[PDB]
């Protein structure tokens, strides 16, 4: 009836929205990793040059 | 025939849409991975050159 | 002024024309149930297929014997004009055109429409404007012609 054509369908919409939200979270955390890893590597290079 | 055809069809393609969601999420996360790699490598190279 | 009056009269004629005819554009705004018209997501698109009264049996077994996932218990008429009927048929989000082509091979007249309040407001306001403007222009022209 209305229930299996509306409520379950909206829940499937919620599943899809959850999947895309998780994709966004992957993107965001990956970009923050791209920044933080570079930040840590530049210091490693800087100290290596400075010590010598 | 019995209307079980109806449930068969709806469940089949509601699973097809979910696999579509899964594959698009896979593509998105992978592409984010390569973008992460590229940005990190570019920044580290750029700063290391100046340090040297 | 008389040209404007005749323009208003033909506007009234146009407005009254749509009150009679089949269902390809026939209005379903106050006798339409949005609950029988699922819109939240692209999973079951309730197409509005209309047929004359002749093909009752030929249509009633066109969804529940050949179609795919037409939501059961809802494929019937919302309002009948003694000559044509309607049906709240559903189908996929990726194979609408194929089923539409099959129906038009069966020679049905689909009704594609968006449930919007502004449309009903436009209907009411154009009705009122045409009628009132025509009447007031008539009487103002009475004074003007007398003068």
């Amino acid at each position: 009836s209305q229930k299996n054509g509306i409520a379950t369908l909206l829940q499937a919409e919620k599943e899809a929205h959850e999947i895309v939200s998780k994709a966004r979270k992957y993107r965001q955390d990956k970009l923050k990793q791209a920044k933080t890893d570079a930040a840590k590597e530049i210091d490693s290079y800087k100290i290596q040059k400075d010590k010598e | 025939l019995t209307p079980n055809q109806v449930n068969d069809e709806l469940n089949k393609m509601q699973a097809f849409i979910r696999k579509e969601a899964e594959e698009k999420a896979k593509e998105i996360q992978l592409k984010a991975d390569q973008e992460y790699e590229i940005e990190k490598t570019n920044i580290v190279r750029n700063e290391t050159n100046n340090i040297d | 002024t008389y040209a404007n009056y005749n323009s208003a009269k033909t506007n009234l004629a146009a407005a009254e024309r749509k009150k009679t005819g089949d269902l390809s554009v026939r209005s379903l705004h106050d006798i339409v149930k949005p609950e029988d018209f699922v819109l939240n997501s692209e999973h079951l698109t309730t197409v509005l297929v209309a047929v004359p009264k002749s093909l009752k049996s030929d249509f009633e077994k066109s969804y529940e014997t050949l179609s795919k996932n037409v939501v059961p218990a809802s494929a019937s008429v919302i309002a009948e004009d003694a000559e044509y009927v309607l049906f709240n048929v559903h189908l996929f989000k990726k194979n609408v055109q194929e089923f539409t082509t099959a129906a038009r091979e069966k020679k049905f007249i689909p009704r594609e429409f968006n449930y919007s309040e502004e449309l009903i407001d436009q209907l009411k306001k154009e009705h009122d404007s045409a009628a009132s403007l025509e009447q007031s222009l008539r009487v103002q022209l009475v004074r003007l012609a007398k003068t």
